[PDB]
RNA sequence: AGCCAGGAUGUUGGCUUAGAAGCAGCCAUCAUUUAAAGAAAGCGUAAUAGCUCACUGGUCGAGUCGGCCUGCGCGGAAGAU
């Protein structure tokens, strides 16, 4: 078992939070330094955003059993994903403003809707408001 | 569990064991019961490898001789005096 | 160092060396330090042996001699001639045949035992090998 | 920027750190007086985490902290070392609304943590301390 | 440098060489560690 | 294996000391955030800044580690016409 268990437990944990997980934004995690992520890894904990990086090959197996066949297309190199399980929506305005802001990575791509979101249509993310507007 | 493959030994005495003991085998002698004993012959390595597990020692183990498979228990074992080898092995028939 | 409190006569012939030890297992310890040339022990390369091992290890565990000098060795005094009769007892030594266990440790991881064992091994005059306690 | 001038307290620490401060232009007396005033309102025997900022503008920026957990012994355990062998000895126990004070105190600076969490994790370097709870 | 007919690594930075035939240690460390086998 | 990034919070753990901040010494070695990170493996320092290790992700793309038995070799190996 070991490691190899541990890693085929990896793609478990991934998997029924891909399940609870209702839209995706997907960006990059590289020349950061990790003290500064603690902005927004508290806002994702706040804002009932997960976030978490498996292996091109553990996330290649880990969303065959989820609804994001979508997202396969940008699967290269170093891939962050954070999840929102809850208030769905509100994760690419909370991208945009890190990255635009500290002249680093852009954005990768999105998950919603059951397509593909592309780096330049992430606005309607973005702007899109909270669940509570009936009232 | 463990399953030893054996063959009948044809030539028995002081030189067949040693020549036995230079072609990487070694005999072995399966008695117990109301039937004749019988010296067989083991090939080293596998044995070897078999005994480093201490359950070797405990549970019922099998030889099989001429298609025929007996379950035996491992009686006694004769080691070489400084060589992490084996000399000669007794099998209770089980 | 290790010799017999009393002896049933003063000197001992030569003898042989002859054929395998008896006592090729560890018996009371855990590991065992086994010989594999042979040769004679003398009083002071067991207890030489002895201080090696037990430093290593600190006076932790247990550790068990299989070996007792009882063979007393004669030599006669600086420039004498020939006869006269034999010489007077200087050392006792064990006769060692290969496959003899040496020395035994117990209460002591297996590595820390290694290393004891190897100090000790390096005072030897024979060549030596590690020995662990085997079920059957 | 390193960590010196605890004890706020104390005015003109010199003793304590000396020729440490010394590689920095900063005028240790005038500084020290100036941040006894924006806060004397601390107890005397409380430290300050505080930094000596230094770039090519030569502009001081510090921002206060929490004093540590540790000094944070006369307030509920009353004591003034804990144990020379921790956890081989007893001097007091803490009560479970004592740390949780600590605990909003501290919030601000515990660099991850969620209220309990944060409350499990200080409780952990009472114990390590030798501190009790319950 | 130390010649011995025993030569071997006395920290993690020394290494076995082989030179002429003859083992050396080298050592990037420990410019005392540098031995010969002779 | 090499190369890139990170190696955090409580916290300068408690005691001691003029100071002892992972790194003189003694005791403890828990808890969080973590992808990881020791109350610190070595250098550092008056005491700390500072370097680097464990540890973790990335790149790379197929083998790679350390024992066991054994054949032949190597060093150990200096004398006098
Ligand atoms: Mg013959
Ligand atoms: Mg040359
Ligand atoms: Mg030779
Ligand atoms: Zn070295």
């Amino acid at each position: 078992a070991l490691n190899l268990q541990d890693k085929q437990a990896i793609v478990a944990e991934v998997s029924e939070v891909a399940k609870g997980a209702l839209s995706a934004v997907v960006a990059d995690s590289r020349g950061v330094t990790v003290d500064k992520m603690t902005e927004l890894r508290k806002a994702g904990r706040e804002a009932g955003v997960y976030m978490r990086v498996v292996r091109n090959t553990l996330l290649r197996r880990a969303v065959e059993g989820t609804p994001f066949e979508c997202l396969k297309d940008a699967f290269v190199g170093p891939t962050l994903i954070a999840y929102s399980m809850e208030h769905p929506g509100a994760a690419a305005r909370l991208f945009k403003e890190f990255a635009k802001a500290n002249a680093k990575f852009e954005v990768k791509a999105a998950a919603f809707e059951g397509e593909l979101i592309p780096a330049s249509q992430i606005d309607r993310l973005a702007t899109l408001p909270t669940y509570e507007e009936a009232i | 569990m463990f399953t030893i493959n054996a063959e009948v030994r044809k030539e028995q005495g002081k030189g067949a064991s040693r020549r036995l003991r230079a072609a990487n085998k070694f005999p072995a002698i399966i008695y117990g019961g109301k039937e004749a004993p019988l010296a067989i012959e083991l090939d080293h390595d596998k044995v070897m490898n078999m005994q480093a597990k201490a359950e070797f020692y405990s549970e019922v183990l099998t030889i099989v001789v001429d298609g025929k498979e007996i379950k035996v228990k491992a009686q006694d074992v004769q080691r070489h005096p400084y060589k992490p080898k084996l000399q000669h092995i007794d099998f209770v028939r089980a | 160092m290790l010799q017999p409190k009393r002896t049933k006569f003063r000197k001992m012939h030569k003898g042989r060396n002859r054929g395998l030890a008896q006592g090729t297992d560890v018996s009371f310890g855990s590991f065992g330090l086994k010989a594999v040339g042979r040769g004679r022990l003398t009083a002071r390369q067991i207890e030489a042996a002895r201080r090696a091992m037990t430093r290593a290890v600190k006076r932790q565990g247990k550790i068990w001699i299989r070996v007792f000098p009882d063979k007393p060795i004669t030599e006669k005094p600086l420039a004498v001639r020939m006869g006269k009769g034999k010489g007077n007892v200087e050392y006792w030594v064990a006769l060692i045949q290969p496959g003899k266990v040496l020395y035994e440790m117990d209460g002591v991881p297996e590595e820390l035992a290694r290393e004891a064992f190897k100090l000790a091994a390096a005072k030897l005059p024979i060549k030596t090998t590690f020995v662990t306690k085997t079920v059957m | 920027y390193v960590k010196l001038q605890v004890a706020a307290g104390m005015a003109n620490p010199s003793p304590p750190v000396g020729p440490a401060l010394g590689q920095q232009g900063v005028n240790i007396m005038e500084f020290c007086k100036a941040f006894n005033a924006k806060t004397d309102s601390i107890e005397k025997g409380l430290p300050i985490p505080v930094v000596i900022t230094v770039y090519a503008d030569r502009s001081f920026t510090f921002v206060t902290k929490t004093p540590p957990a540790a000094v944070l012994l006369k307030k509920a355990a009353g004591i003034k070392s804990g144990s020379g062998k921790p956890n081989k000895d007893k001097v007091g126990k803490i009560s479970r609304a004592q740390l949780q004070e600590i605990a909003q105190t501290k919030a601000a600076d515990m660099t991850g943590a969620d209220i309990e969490a944060m409350t499990r994790s200080i409780e952990g370097t009472a114990r390590s301390m030798g501190l009790v709870v319950e | 440098m130390k010649v011995r007919a025993s030569v071997k690594k006395l920290c993690r930075n020394c290494k076995i060489v082989k030179r002429d035939g003859v083992i050396r240690v080298i050592c990037s460390a420990e410019p005392k560690h540098k031995q010969r086998q002779g």
